[PDB]
This record gives C-alpha cells, sequence and structure tokens, in this order.
C-alpha cells in the first residue's frame, strides 16, 4: 500500500514507471563508467555452503558466516547475533539499492517527458 | 415427549407457545442478563395488552402478525440448550441406549456373574407376562365407543393391574448411559 | 556384497571437521557416547553371533546363465517352436532391460536427495543420462500394447526403420 | 548416523505399539491411556534427538526401508523423507498429541470405551506422521486418505447423534472432492516425469507442471477448507472436543498447507498457480474471519479462527514464502490446541454447556483455564514477543511489501484485525462478564489432568516461537527494510481490532437494542454457503439418480428396449403362427402354396 | 421482508395462513387424521410390547414403499412424450457428448504424436 | 389445560414403576463376580530397529541417502584432510 | 428467505471476486527497483549449460 500507487493508479502513469521493466532506460545514462557490483562470495563457496539460491544474494558473503557460526556454537542459538545482523544490513544495504534505482528510474523517466515538452520547442 | 400430540392446536396454546418461542429468542439478542430481563418485561407488556380481546377474529389477527413481526425479528442462532432436539449435545449418548431385551442372549457365563441382577430382572419379566391379558382387555373395553380416537392411554383403575403399554415407558434405557 | 560401489555409485565423503567455539556441552555427542554403548554394542555383539553361525556351513548360489537363443528377426515364421523360445528370450530382455531403468530411476533419486539446493547442477551427470536411457526406452517399447511381444518391436522398429531412411533419402 | 535414521524409524514402530496391545488381550490388564499417553512422551523425546541433529548441521535423510512392487519402470517403495519440514513438524505434532491424551483422558472420563477412542488417536497420528514424512506420494496418499477415513470414525465418535454422521459424511465428501486433486496429480506424476518418488518429481522444474500442481491446489482447498467446501471444520466441531484439538486444531487441517510445501520447487515455476491460491487464501481468510464474529458457539469460533489462520497460511504459500508458511504452522498448532483445551475445559466443568452466551466470568471461577485462554488469545493476535509474533508479523509485512492483488492485501490486513475482535468476542462473553451460567456451580479443574498438559502446551504458547525461529536455518532473505507504519502495522491493526471490538461488548450492556445488521445474520449463518449449497447439491443430486438415471434409463428404458421388447417380439410371433383353426383344408392349402413357391425357386434359379 | 417459501426453505408452520383456521371442516379433518393415527399407533404399541412374541413387528406400510418403487414401476408405464424424448437425452446424450469429447482429445493427441510435436519426455510408462 | 385427571394417574404410576425398574438397575455388593519398565518398551524396540537400520539398510544401496555436509570457507575437511580456503576479505565494517 | 439468501450469497461471491479482479488490475508494490543475483543471474546454478555461456547481464552499482 501507498502514494506511489495513487500516482501510477489514480492521476497519470505516463512518468510512474512499471515495475515489471524497472531499467526500463540505458543502463549507463547517467553515470559515466558506473562501477558494476561486486560478490565477495565464491559461485563455489556457495555451492559448497549449500545456500538456497534465493538465498545467493550479494549478501551470500555475510550469510555463509551466520550459517558458519550456526553450525559453530550449535547448543547455543542465541549468540550468532552480531552475525545476523550483519547479513540484515548487507541486505538492507540492498534493498536501499534497489529502492535507490527505482526512483533513479522514476526521475529519468521524468526528465523524458520534461525533456519532451522542452525539446519540443514550438519551433 | 411423553404426552400425546393434540390434533388441532387452540388459540391459547399457539400464542403461550409463542411468548416461549420470543422470549427465548429475546435472550440470544440479549446476551447480557440485565438488559434480558428488562428487555423482556417489556415483551409479556406486549402479550398483556391485547389480553382481553374478546374479538377473536382479532385475536387471530393480532397472533398472526405477531409471528411474522417475530420471523423476522428471530436470531439465526438461538440459543438451543445442550441437550434438546437441535442441541448440542442431542443424542449424544445414545451409542450407550442398548434397547434392554438384549441382556437375553447373554451367555450363561456372563449372566453367571451379575448374579442378583438377573433375580431380580426375572421377577419383572413375570410382571409384564402376568397382566398383558388384564391390560390389552382394559386397553378393549374402555374403547369409548367408536369416534374421535386420540393416543393417550388409560390409567391402571384396578388394583394389582398395571397401568398399561407400560413395558417400554418403564424399563427405558436410561438417558445417560455413563 | 551389499552393492557394487559401480553399479549403484555413491561419492566419496567430505565432512567438515569439528570446530566447538562454545564452552556448553554438546548434548549430541554425549547421546552417541551412549548410543554406541547401550544400544550399538549390544546389538554388534549379537550379530556377529550371527555371521559366525553362518560361515559355518556357507553356502552358495549362483545366477542362473541364459544362453542366448535366436531372435525373432530370424526366426521361421509360423514355427512356433522357435518363436516361442525367441519370444521369450524378448520378454526376458523386457525386463532386463527395465531394471536397468529401475537403477536410473534410483540412481537419481538419491543424487538430489545428496545434492539439495544443487541439484539444479551437481546433479545433471544422471539426468543426461535420464534421457539417454529415456529417449531409447521409448524408442523400442513405448507404443507396444499391453501384448508386449518380440514380433511387434521388430515391428516399431521396423515402421521407423523407414523413416531413418525416408528422411535421409529425402535430404538427398 | 544411524542414531538419525533408527530414531525416524522408531518414532513409528513405538507408537504403533498401542494399537497391537489392543489387538492382544493384554489392555485389559495394564492401563491403556496412562500407556499410550506415556509412549507418545518418549515418541517426543526420540523425535527431539534428530531435531538436534538437523539443527547441528542442517543434513536431511531419504530413508528406504521395505520394497513393496517392482511394477516394471516405476517401483514402488516405502520413503520417509527427514527434510526440515518433517522433522521440525514431527516433534510439534507429537508435543501436541502428547497434551491431548492426557487431556483425552479426564474429558472422556465416564466414557464406557475410553480405550478404543485413544487407540483412534494414535492411528490418526501415524496416518498424520505417515502424511508428514513420504518420500513417494503414493505414501503421501496413504496418508492423505487415512486420516480423511479416522476423522470419519473420530468425528462422529458418538455414533448414535445422527448430526455426528451428517459431519462425518461431509467431512469424507470434502475430502474425496479433494482426493480427485491429488489422483489427478499423481497420474499426470505417473505419466510425463515416471515416479511418485519426490526426488524425481522435482526434476519437472523446467516443464509445464500445471496440470499437476493445480491438482495439488484442488488437494490443498478440500483438506485446508479454502473459501471452496470450506464447511466441514466447522461442521467437524460436532466430534468429542479433544478430537477437535489435535485433528480439528492442528494435524489434519495443515495437511494442505504441508502438501504444497513439499512441492514448492516446482510451485515457484508456476506464477499462475501461486497468485491462485493467495487469492483463494486470502478470500477464505475475511469469509472465515467475518462468519467467526457473530457465531454463538464457543468451539465453533475456534475452529472458524482455526481456518483463518490457515487462509493466512494459505497466502503466504500464495506468496511463494514456503519456510515461513511452515513456521506459521508450528506456532499455530501450540495455540489452537491450547484455546480449544482451555474450551474443553469450560465446557466439561460447566454442565456441558458449548454456547458463549451462557458462559460468563470464567476469570474469577477458574483462573487457571482462563490464563491460559488470554496467553493463547494474544498469541492468535499476535502479541509482540509470544510465538505468534515471530512467525505472523513476517507473513504480514511481507504482504506489505510485495506485488499483490490491492483486494487480497487489504482483506488480509483486515482479516488480522477481525481475529483481534473474535479473539476479544470470546474472552469479553466467556470470561470477563457477569456469570449467567446456570445456578448450581460444580467446577473442578484441579486434576493433574487437566491442568498439566494444558500447563505444558502453556509454556510452550509463551517459548516456542522463541526457540524455533533462532534454530531453524537461515531461509527466504525476508525484507526488513520498511516505511514505519507497514512495519508496525500487524501490531496496530491487531491493538484496534480489539479496541472496536471492545467497544462493541461494552456497548450491549446498555438497556437499548441494537440486535445486529441485516448483513449480521448473513454472517451468523456462515455466510449462507452452508444454507444454500448444501441443500441444493445433495437434492439435485439424488433427486437424479432416483427418478432420472436409476428409474428412468434403468429399469422402464433399459429393460423395456432389450430385455422386455425381446419378449414381446417372440410373444406375439408365436400367438400368430400358433393360432391355427385345426382344419385339414386350410392346413393343406398351405401345403399347395409351398409346392408352388418351391416350383418357383427352382424356376427362376433354374 | 415477508419470508418467501421456496420448494426449499418452506413456509414455516407458523406464517402459514392455514395454521390459522378453526373452520369446524378443517377442525374435523385435523381430529379425524389424529385418529388414523392414533388408530395405527395403538395397533404398533399393543404388537409391540406384546409379551411372549417372537415374530417381526413388519411395518407394512414400509413394505408397500418398496414395492410401489422397485416392483409396481413397470406394470405402470406408458410411454408418451416427455418420457420418451427425455428418456433418450439421458440415455444417448451425453454418451454422445464425450465421444465427440473423448474422440476430439483422442485425435488431437494422435496428430501431434504423428507431426512430433508432443513431448512425451520421461514418460517409460503406459 | 393441566393434566387429565387420568393422565396424571398413568403417570402417577408409571413413574411409581420406573423408579422400581432403576432401583433393580442397582448393582448389589458382589454384582461383579469375576470367576523401569519405561526402557522396556523403548529400549527392546531400539536395539531391533538399530539391528535393521545398520545391518540392512546401511548395507543395501541407496537406502540411507544425506544431504552432502555444510562446509564454509576456513574449517577443515576431515576425510581428505583439506583445508577450506578463506573467503575474500569483507571489506566494509558498517554495521 | 431462500431468494434472499441466493441473491446474498452470489452477490459475495462475484464483488469478491471483481474486486480481486479491481486488484490485479492496480497491485500493491512498494518503490523497490529488481533484485540482483550475481554471475549472470546464476545462469549455470539455475541448471544453465556449462559450455555455452550466457549474455552476460550485469548490475552496476547505485
Ligand atoms: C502402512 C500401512 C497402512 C497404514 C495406513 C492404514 C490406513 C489408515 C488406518 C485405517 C484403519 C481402519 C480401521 O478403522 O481399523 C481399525 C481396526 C480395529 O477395530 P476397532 O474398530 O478399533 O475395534 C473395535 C470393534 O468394536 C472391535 O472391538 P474388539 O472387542 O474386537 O477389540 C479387540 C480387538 C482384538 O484384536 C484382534 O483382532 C486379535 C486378533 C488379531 C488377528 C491377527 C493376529 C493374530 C495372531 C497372529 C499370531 O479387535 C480388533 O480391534 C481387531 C478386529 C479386526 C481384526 C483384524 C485387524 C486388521 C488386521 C491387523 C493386522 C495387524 C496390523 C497391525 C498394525 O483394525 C486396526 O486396528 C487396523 C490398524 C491398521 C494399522 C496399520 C499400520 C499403521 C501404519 C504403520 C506405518
Ligand atoms: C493369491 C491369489 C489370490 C488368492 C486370494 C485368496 C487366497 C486365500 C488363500 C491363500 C492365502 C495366502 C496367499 C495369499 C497371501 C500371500 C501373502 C504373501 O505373499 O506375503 C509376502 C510377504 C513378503 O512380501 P514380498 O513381496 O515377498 O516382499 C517385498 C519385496 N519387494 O510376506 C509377509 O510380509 C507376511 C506378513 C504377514 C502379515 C502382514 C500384515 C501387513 C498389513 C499391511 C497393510 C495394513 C493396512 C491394510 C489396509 C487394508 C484396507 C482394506
Ligand atoms: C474434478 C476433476 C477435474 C479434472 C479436470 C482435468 C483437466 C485436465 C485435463 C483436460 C485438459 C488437458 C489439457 C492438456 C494440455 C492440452 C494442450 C495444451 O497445451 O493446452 C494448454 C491449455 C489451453 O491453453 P490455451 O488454449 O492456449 O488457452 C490459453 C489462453 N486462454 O491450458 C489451459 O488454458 C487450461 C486447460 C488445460 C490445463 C488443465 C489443468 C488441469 C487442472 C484443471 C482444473 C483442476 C481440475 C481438478
Ligand atoms: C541473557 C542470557 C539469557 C540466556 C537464555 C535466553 C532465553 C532462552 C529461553 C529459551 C526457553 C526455551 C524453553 O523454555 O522451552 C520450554 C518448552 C518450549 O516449548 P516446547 O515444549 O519445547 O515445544 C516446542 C517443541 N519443538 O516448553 C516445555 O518444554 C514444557 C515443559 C513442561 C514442564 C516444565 C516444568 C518446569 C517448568 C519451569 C519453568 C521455568
Ligand atoms: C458458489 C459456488 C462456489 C463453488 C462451488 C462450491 C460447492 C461445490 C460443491 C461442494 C460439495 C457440495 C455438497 C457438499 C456436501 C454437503 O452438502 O453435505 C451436507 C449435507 C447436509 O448437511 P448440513 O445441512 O451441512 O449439516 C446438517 C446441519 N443440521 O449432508 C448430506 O449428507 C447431503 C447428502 C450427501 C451425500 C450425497 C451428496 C451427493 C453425492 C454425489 C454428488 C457430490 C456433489 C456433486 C459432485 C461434486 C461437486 C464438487
Ligand atoms: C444385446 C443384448 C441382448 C440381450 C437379449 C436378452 C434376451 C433375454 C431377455 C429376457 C427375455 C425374456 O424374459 O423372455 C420372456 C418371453 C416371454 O415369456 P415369459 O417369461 O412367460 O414372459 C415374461 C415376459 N418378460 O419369452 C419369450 O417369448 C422368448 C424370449 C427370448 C428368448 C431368447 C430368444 C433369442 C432369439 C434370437 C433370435
Ligand atoms: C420362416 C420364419 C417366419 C415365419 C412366419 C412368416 C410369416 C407367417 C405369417 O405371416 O402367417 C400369419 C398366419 C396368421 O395370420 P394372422 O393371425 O392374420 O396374423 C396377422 C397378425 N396381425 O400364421 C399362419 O398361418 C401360420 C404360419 C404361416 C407361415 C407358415 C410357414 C411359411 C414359410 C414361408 C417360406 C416357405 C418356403 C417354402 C420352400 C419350399
Ligand atoms: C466436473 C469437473 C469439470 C472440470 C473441467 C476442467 C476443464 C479443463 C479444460 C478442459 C477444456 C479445455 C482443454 C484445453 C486443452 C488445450 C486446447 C485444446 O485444443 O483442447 C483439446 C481438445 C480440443 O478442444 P478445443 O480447443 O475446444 O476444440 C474444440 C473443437 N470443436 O479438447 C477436446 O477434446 C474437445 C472438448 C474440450 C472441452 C471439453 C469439456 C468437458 C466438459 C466436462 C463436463 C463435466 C461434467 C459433465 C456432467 C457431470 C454430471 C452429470
Ligand atoms: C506397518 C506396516 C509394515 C511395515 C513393515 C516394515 C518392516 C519390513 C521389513 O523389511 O522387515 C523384514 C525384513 C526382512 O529382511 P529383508 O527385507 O530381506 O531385508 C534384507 C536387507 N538386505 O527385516 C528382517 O526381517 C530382519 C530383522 C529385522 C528385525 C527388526 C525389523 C524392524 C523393521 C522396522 C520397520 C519400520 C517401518 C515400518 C513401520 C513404521
Ligand atoms: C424478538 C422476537 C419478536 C417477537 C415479537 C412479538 O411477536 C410481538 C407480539 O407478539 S405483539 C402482541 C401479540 N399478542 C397476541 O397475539 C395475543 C392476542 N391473543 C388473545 O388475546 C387471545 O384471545 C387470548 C384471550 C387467548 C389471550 O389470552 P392468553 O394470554 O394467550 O392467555
Amino acid at each position: 500500500m501507498g502514494a506511489h500507487l495513487t500516482r501510477r493508479y489514480l492521476w497519470d502513469a505516463s512518468v510512474e514507471p512499471d515495475p515489471e521493466k524497472i531499467p526500463s532506460f540505458p543502463p549507463d545514462l547517467g553515470f559515466p563508467e558506473r562501477k558494476e557490483r561486486v560478490m565477495v562470495a565464491t559461485q563455489q563457496e556457495m555451492m559448497d555452503a549449500q545456500l538456497t539460491l534465493q538465498q545467493r544474494d550479494y549478501c551470500a558473503h555475510y550469510l555463509i558466516r551466520l550459517l558458519k557460526c550456526k553450525r559453530d556454537s550449535f547448543p547455543n542459538f542465541l549468540a550468532c547475533k552480531h552475525e545476523q545482523h550483519d547479513w540484515d544490513y548487507c541486505e538492507h544495504l540492498d534493498y536501499v539499492k534497489r529502492m535507490k534505482e527505482f526512483e533513479r528510474e522514476r526521475r529519468l523517466l521524468q526528465r523524458k517527458k520534461r525533456r519532451a515538452l522542452k525539446e519540443a520547442r514550438v519551433a | 415427549a411423553f404426552c400425546a400430540p393434540p390434533a388441532y392446536l387452540t388459540h391459547q396454546q399457539k400464542v403461550l407457545r409463542l411468548y416461549k418461542r420470543a422470549l427465548r429468542h429475546l435472550e440470544s439478542w440479549c446476551i447480557h442478563r440485565d438488559k434480558y430481563r428488562y428487555f423482556a418485561c417489556l415483551m409479556r407488556a406486549r402479550f398483556e395488552e391485547h389480553k382481553n380481546e374478546k374479538d377473536m377474529m382479532r385475536a387471530t389477527q393480532l397472533l398472526r402478525e405477531a409471528e411474522e413481526e417475530f420471523w423476522q425479528n428471530q436470531h439465526p442462532q438461538p440459543y438451543i440448550f445442550p441437550d434438546s432436539p437441535g442441541g448440542t449435545s442431542f443424542e449424544r449418548y445414545e451409542c450407550y441406549k442398548v434397547p434392554e431385551w438384549c441382556l437375553d442372549y447373554w451367555h450363561p457365563s456372563e449372566k453367571a456373574m451379575y448374579p442378583d441382577y438377573f433375580s431380580k430382572r426375572e421377577q419383572w419379566k413375570k410382571l409384564r407376562m402376568e397382566s398383558w391379558d388384564r391390560e390389552v382387555k382394559q386397553l378393549q373395553e374402555e374403547t369409548s365407543p367408536d369416534g374421535i380416537m386420540t393416543e393417550a392411554l388409560p390409567p391402571a383403575r384396578r388394583e394389582g393391574d398395571l397401568p398399561p403399554l407400560w413395558w417400554h415407558i418403564v424399563t427405558r434405557p436410561r438417558e445417560r448411559p455413563t | 556384497d551389499s552393492w557394487d560401489k559401480d553399479v549403484y555409485p555413491e561419492p566419496p565423503s567430505r565432512t567438515p571437521a569439528p570446530s566447538p567455539q562454545t564452552s556448553l556441552p554438546n548434548p549430541i555427542t554425549y547421546l552417541t557416547k551412549a548410543y554406541d554403548l547401550v544400544v550399538d554394542w549390544p546389538v554388534t555383539l549379537v550379530r556377529e553371533f550371527i555371521e559366525r553361525q553362518h560361515a559355518k556351513n556357507r553356502t552358495y548360489y549362483y545366477h542362473r546363465q541364459y544362453r542366448r537363443v535366436p531372435d525373432i528377426t530370424e526366426c521361421k515364421e509360423g514355427d512356433v517352436l522357435c518363436i516361442y523360445e525367441a519370444e521369450m528370450q524378448w520378454r526376458r530382455d523386457f525386463k532386463v532391460d527395465q531394471e536397468i531403468m529401475n537403477i536410473i530411476q534410483e540412481r537419481l533419486k538419491a543424487c538430489q536427495q545428496r545434492e539439495g539446493e544443487n541439484y539444479q547442477q551437481n546433479c545433471a551427470k544422471e539426468l543426461e543420462q535420464f534421457t539417454k536411457v529415456t529417449k531409447a526406452y521409448q524408442d523400442r517399447y513405448l507404443d507396444l500394447g499391453a501384448y508386449y511381444s518380440a514380433r511387434k518391436c521388430l515391428a516399431k522398429q521396423k515402421q521407423r526403420m523407414l523413416e531413418e531412411r525416408k528422411a535421409a533419402r529425402q535430404e538427398a | 548416523m544411524n542414531i538419525f535414521t533408527t530414531s525416524i524409524l522408531l518414532i513409528f514402530i513405538l507408537l504403533l505399539s498401542p494399537i497391537l496391545i489392543s489387538m492382544s488381550n493384554l489392555i485389559k490388564h495394564i492401563n491403556f491411556p496412562l500407556y499410550t499417553t506415556t509412549s507418545i512422551k518418549f515418541s517426543f523425546i526420540i523425535s527431539l534427538l534428530p531435531l538436534l541433529m538437523f539443527f547441528h548441521n542442517n543434513m536431511e535423510y531419504m530413508i528406504t526401508t521395505w520394497h513393496w512392487v517392482t511394477m516394471n519402470s516405476m517401483e514402488l517403495k516405502m520413503s520417509f523423507k527427514t527434510d526440515f519440514f518433517s522433522i521440525l513438524f514431527t516433534s510439534v505434532a507429537l508435543f501436541v498429541t502428547w497434551s491431548i491424551m492426557q487431556f483425552s483422558s479426564w474429558y472422556m472420563h465416564s466414557d464406557p470405551n475410553i480405550n478404543r477412542f485413544i487407540k483412534y488417536l494414535t492411528l490418526f497420528l501415524i496416518t498424520m506422521l505417515i502424511l508428514t514424512s513420504a518420500n513417494n506420494m503414493f505414501q503421501l496418499f496413504i496418508g492423505w486418505e487415512g486420516v480423511g477415513i479416522m476423522s470419519f470414525l473420530l468425528i462422529g465418535w458418538w455414533y448414535g447423534r445422527t448430526d455426528a454422521n451428517t459431519a462425518a459424511l461431509q467431512a469424507i465428501l470434502y475430502n474425496r472432492i479433494g482426493d480427485i486433486g491429488f489422483i489427478l496429480a499423481m497420474v499426470w506424476f505417473s505419466l510425463n516425469m515416471n515416479s511418485w518418488e519426490l526426488q524425481q518429481i522435482m526434476f519437472s522444474n523446467n516443464n509445464d507442471n500445471l496440470i499437476p500442481l493445480m491438482g495439488l491446489l484442488i488437494a490443498a482447498t478440500g483438506k485446508s477448507a479454502q473459501f471452496g467446501l470450506h464447511p466441514w471444520l466447522p461442521s467437524a466441531m460436532e466430534g468429542p472436543t479433544p478430537v477437535s484439538a489435535l485433528l480439528h486444531s492442528s494435524t489434519m487441517v495443515v495437511a494442505g498447507i504441508f502438501l504444497l510445501v513439499r512441492f514448492h520447487p516446482l510451485t515457484t515455476n508456476n506464477n499462475f498457480i501461486l497468485t491462485t491460491m493467495l487469492c483463494l487464501g486470502a478470500l477464505t481468510t475475511l469469509f472465515t474471519a467475518i462468519c467467526a464474529l457473530t457465531q454463538n458457539d464457543i468451539k465453533k469460533i475456534i475452529a472458524f479462527s482455526t481456518s483463518s489462520q490457515l487462509g493466512l497460511m494459505m497466502v503466504t504459500l500464495g506468496m511463494n514464502q514456503p519456510h515461513l508458511a511452515f513456521l506459521h504452522i508450528c506456532t499455530h498448532a501450540f495455540f489452537k490446541a491450547m484455546l480449544f483445551m482451555c474450551s474443553g475445559s469450560i465446557i466439561h466443568s460447566l454442565a456441558d454447556e458449548q454456547d458463549i452466551r451462557k458462559m460468563g466470568n470464567i476469570t474469577k471461577i477458574m483462573p487457571f483455564t482462563s490464563s491460559c485462554l488470554v496467553i493463547g488469545s494474544l498469541a492468535l493476535t499476535g502479541m509482540p514477543f509470544l510465538t505468534g509474533f515471530y512467525s505472523k508479523d513476517l507473513i504480514i509485512e511481507a504482504i506489505n511489501t510485495c506485488n499483490t492483488n490491492a483486494w487480497a492485501l487489504l482483506i488480509t490486513l483486515i482479516a488480522t484485525s477481525m481475529t483481534a475482535m473474535y479473539s476479544m468476542r470470546i474472552i469479553y462473553f466467556v470470561t470477563m462478564t457477569k456469570p449467567r451460567f446456570p445456578p448450581l456451580i460444580s467446577i473442578n479443574e484441579n486434576d493433574p489432568d487437566l491442568m498439566n498438559p494444558i500447563k505444558r502446551l502453556a509454556f510452550g504458547s509463551i517459548f516456542a516461537g522463541f526457540v524455533i525461529s533462532y534454530n531453524i536455518p537461515p531461509t527466504s532473505i525476508p525484507v526488513l527494510t520498511m516505511p514505519w507504519f507497514l512495519k508496525t502495522t500487524a501490531l496496530i491493526i491487531s491493538v484496534l481490532g480489539f479496541l472496536i471490538a471492545l467497544e462493541l461488548n461494552n456497548l450491549t450492556m446498555k438497556l437499548s437494542m441494537n440486535k445486529a445488521n441485516p448483513y449480521s445474520s448473513f454472517s451468523t449463518l456462515l455466510g449462507f454457503f452452508p444454507s444454500i449449497i448444501h441443500r441444493i447439491t445433495p437434492m439435485k443430486s439424488l433427486n437424479l439418480s432416483l427418478k432420472t438415471s436409476l428409474t428412468l434409463l434403468d429399469l422402464i428404458w433399459l429393460e423395456k428396449t432389450i430385455p422386455k421388447s425381446t419378449s414381446t417380439l417372440h410373444t406375439n410371433m408365436t400367438t400368430l403362427t400358433t393360432n391355427q383353426k385345426g382344419l385339414i383344408k386350410l392346413y393343406f392349402m398351405s401345403f399347395l402354396i409351398n409346392i408352388i413357391l418351391i416350383i418357383i425357386l427352382y424356376s427362376i434359379n433354374l | 421482508s415477508k419470508y418467501k417459501p421456496a420448494p426449499l426453505a418452506t413456509l414455516p408452520s407458523t406464517l402459514d395462513p392455514a395454521e390459522y383456521d378453526v373452520s369446524p371442516e378443517t377442525r374435523r379433518a385435523q381430529v379425524e387424521r389424529l385418529s388414523i393415527r392414533a388408530r395405527l399407533k395403538r395397533e404398533y404399541l399393543l404388537q409391540y410390547n406384546d409379551p411372549k412374541r417372537v415374530s417381526h413387528i413388519e411395518d407394512p406400510a414400509l413394505i408397500r414403499w418398496t414395492y410401489a418403487r422397485s416392483a409396481n414401476i413397470y406394470p405402470n408405464f406408458r410411454p408418451t412424450p416427455k418420457n420418451s424424448l427425455l428418456g433418450a437425452v439421458a440415455g444417448f446424450g451425453p454418451l454422445i457428448f464425450w465421444y465427440y469429447v473423448f474422440k476430439t482429445d483422442r485425435d488431437r493427441k494422435e496428430r501431434l504424436i504423428q507431426e512430433g510435436k508432443l513431448d512425451r519426455k520421461f514418460n517409460i510408462s503406459y | 389445560s393441566g393434566y387429565t385427571p387420568d393422565e396424571k394417574l398413568r403417570l402417577q404410576q408409571l413413574r411409581e414403576l420406573r423408579r422400581r425398574w432403576l432401583k433393580d438397575q442397582e448393582l448389589s455388593p458382589r454384582e461383579p463376580v469375576l470367576p523401569l519398565f519405561a526402557v522396556s518398551h523403548v529400549l527392546i524396540p531400539m536395539w531391533f530397529v538399530h539391528y535393521y537400520v545398520k545391518y540392512h539398510m546401511a548395507t543395501k544401496p541407496y537406502t540411507i541417502v544425506s544431504s552432502k555436509p555444510r562446509i564454509f570457507p576456513g574449517d577443515t575437511i576431515l576425510e581428505t584432510g583439506e583445508v577450506i580456503p578463506p573467503m575474500r576479505d569483507f571489506p566494509d565494517q558498517h554495521h | 428467505s431462500w431468494d434472499v439468501m441466493c441473491k446474498h450469497l452470489f452477490g459475495f461471491v462475484a464483488f469478491m471476486v471483481f474486486m480481486f479482479w479491481v486488484g490485479h488490475v492496480f497491485p500493491s508494490y512498494q518503490p523497490v527497483g529488481p533484485k540482483q543475483y550475481p554471475y549472470n543471474n546464476l545462469y549455470l546454478e539455475r541448471g544453465g549449460d556449462p559450455t555455452k555461456e550466457p549474455e552476460p547481464v550485469v548490475h552496476y552499482d547505485i
């Protein structure tokens, strides 16, 4: 639930993004040589830690840590707490990214609407 | 369940049997007690007035509009007692009410124990066969002149005779077999 | 004689070593130490005593080997004798070619329990074979009725050997 | 680690042990209720040993105990899986069972057949666990049908009562409609990919898998009382209250949710079915919850809540979040089991009054159950830091954060407020009100057999969410980042749900007539699905057999055509050929005709 | 809203005009019918409550029911319309419906198999 | 209404008989004339199971299969002796 | 009354089914872009063909 929906459903959706196609514009657009994401873990490390495919995120690396401290420290299930904060953070710091990307695509779409009209000089 | 159904219903029993359904369907709406006891002495008022209407036609016109007022102002889940037809325990314990003519096929070993029980049971069975004749004859000698016939059965009317067709109102499987 | 490590393979085992990082005492290690004494030792003792009772009068059982008779492909028409011997030789291989497919049904099942969350990948040595074996079983034994006979596999094949000869000729 | 395998096989052997003791003459001599209660107790401890193993190391085991038939290509074998779903559930189920059998001994005391009742309860547990740990689906079917039949035997414990018999036939009919779905899925997996073993079915990920999973969804809707055929679980309450707690409350209903989690590797591939159950789970959640608001039967309200919570469980499976759905199944079992047996205590202590209308002020008369009831009520309403809270709000915020039907998202949240409302309805009417029960009072809950189990589950209801959430393997990668109103939505809606309901309960006490809204009766008679779809279908399905298929096409049309007609054709033919004058002239002439025709037959064919 | 009896959810006893009738003729039946029942009741109640009886009380009203329902049907059959039209739509209607349901499917399947599209993968059984 | 004076006697009398029937139903004294173990069913069943699981199942092929054990970075493999390489260093310390 | 029942029940059913449709038309989705999986959307691990490399799908920071 939220206003974002109201923008798209109520009013007009022209400038509202379509969730199905979030990186709708050129990936490089707006960034000279933007750096791609980086993964600490290894395609194998994960495969050896039997991480569920879904859980193989860019935070897979802090997960493996948690899982390590959960097998070790077995009888004590309440002590791998720092490890969970870390994983979560990594992920919060990923959700935010996925939010920054969405906002960037929003704004860029607006650029198009602004520019079209601007570029749509009368004559 | 005990007494027999009358053929037609009077005006009264129809009115006085609404006073029950009504008040009892007012205690589903008034879940509390003080609210109920209040909202109900107000009900009687409704029945209390229009008590002395002598104009039958009218009376049967207040009754027929009462039972429609009621049908549309009834509670879907009335508070029906636990052990009454439509209830929650209705006929629950019937799986344990065996019909007592079954202790007659028991193996002489089984009936060997429980000895005095069958000593008294054989007395009662002597009572039953000892009167079937005087009973059926009574039932017949007292067949009122052919005409209206209701399911009411006669009392004894003589010493030693056992009030008739009694073997199954007495000797009824006990309610809670448990 | 429990199983041929090669017909029912089984991968070597790799186990992470114990690395406790807690003062508390593991509730599993203690129990096992008991199971091993009150459940295993008692049983272990009995079992051995079984096998020595066996080894005294050790007996043997062989595996009938069936000589190969002539197949329907070569068998006179109407000669009920030869064809009878040759429909059996096939109905026999209809089963030997079926427990093979039972093993691939099984070998796989294990390879997806032993490699969970990786089954998508690690276990593709067998699923490639489950099609290399299923595409074949489908090509000799499938359309046939419940009256499966060697004459009909002979025809199911030979209806298609036209196709591997009409299609080929067609490609020209 | 044989300790693991042996343990999984052993629980079944230990639980089967009460069953054959009753087959032999030995049970008359020992006490069956006490003996059965102890062995489930030992089974729970035996179940704990694998549970620690899994947690220590997170490893599974497929155990193929016995081969049943080679059947050529499709070999059939008896296999128990020990995946996280199976052993976690096995432990939770036996704890609930250990609680109920002790409750059963107190509840059915004075029943002349206590031993048979305990016997069927464990047989139910054996089928339920087989349903839980079943590798090939043929065994899953043995469990699916098996709990259905014993539910039929146990809902209608008191066979004499026709109401119990009607409910039992209801339950079998709804389950069998579900069985058609499982058979369809079984047959599709018996063709296409070929084996009923889960370990191979999961290789059908990149196939169509819609014909089959739609079948399992149909099976789940019948077993889990989704909006389609939702009524038998309310009807199932005609069973003894302990039966209602262990099977109507936990093991039997969650079976539908459990089946889909088993097959969710396939479910993730098909987007179409995921929203289908998200949608129907959502409709059942509110539909059942709204019905619960006006129901005046204590057991009925709890049962509707059983359906509403599973509706939420269906929703999480629909949003493709299988692990958390399983987490709610375990937490759901502890508190719902408590509330039922809590009402078991109230109903038995009172003169078998099963109506909230005549039951009041149990809080002062019976603090022990009232304390247990509110602990359970708050867990049901997801009170913070209680077992419901650890799993339930994860599901709520999951909804608030995923891409979903707007109608589904709104109904699920108000469904959560209603759960608080009906929860409020129970404690206000049952506990906090002036007493309205019959005047003689004879209440005793001191019996150890009442308290102990209620006490033991209460400890589980208080601490289980804490223990299960930390111990389970990290899964699902939850989204903890939310605008604060969505992060706290579950908490607030639950709070005002009670707040609004408390306003309502308070309103009634006044001397002013409110009665109820026009849609209130619609709510009280279960949405009218029972009044209409139970009188038309059974009427137009039986009328057609007797009147049309049996008497019209059978009997007359299929007897007048083939058997009777041939009777008549001849009868008539003999009547003409044998009605002869007997006079010689006539007969002889006929000889004349014959000579003539034969003369010709030769002539023309010369 | 007036209750509206349907073939189901019938008009209750109350709310039923007939119930509210005292026309002496009606009361006449209502008291004549009890007699039939009372009579039948006092013919069940001193034959079931009879000592010295082992034979099976018969309940001939149930024997008149079964005979009426499985052995008095064809002796009261007269082939009309609304009976033979409806006696052919029931026997051949669906039986012809499913034939074009199964033929069309079986034919679709066969074509696809012939042309080479049906996957028939991992299907090693039938 | 009120009971008919001849029905308050057929209920008068038949109730009197029901009271005697229920008295007769009462059983006389003597009426019924009749003419740690925990380890037992936890240990005895266990030995058998183990006998079965360690000498049939274990012996037969693919009867008890287990997900691979989990191996994380930096933890040693007992059977082979290898030490799983430590992973690439986590650069961030942001909490 | 029976009619009242049949109409009401089915009305509810329809309104619901419909509203669910209004829903699918206008869904609820947070302001979050798409999740990003490493490698080539786990091409090989999703069981992709080892030999044939996939068109690299790259995900950049911010
Ligand atoms: C034959 C043609 C038809 C004839 C019909 C009438 C025949 C009557 C006269 C002959 C009777 C005996 C012959 C038929 C029975 C044969 C019994 C038998 O064959 O036992 C074999 C069984 C070992 O099984 P086996 O298949 O060798 O091992 C599996 C290998 N993969 O050995 C055993 O396991 C014996 C076990 C005895 C006790 C078994 C009890 C198991 C109960 C399991 C089911 C429980 C639930 C059942 C639900 C039913 C619901 C209706
Ligand atoms: C009771 C539960 C009912 C559950 C129903 C579940 C239905 C699932 C969908 C089935 C119908 C769509 C199947 C789609 C498959 C892929 C598309 C296709 O090509 O269909 C296969 C084939 C051809 O169908 P179609 O494309 O419609 O071509 C007709 C040309 N004249 O299909 C055909 O062979 C032609 C016929 C297709 C439609 C058949 C409809 C069957 C209706 C069953 C009624 C069941 C109740 C009957 C009465 C019971 C009580 C007495």
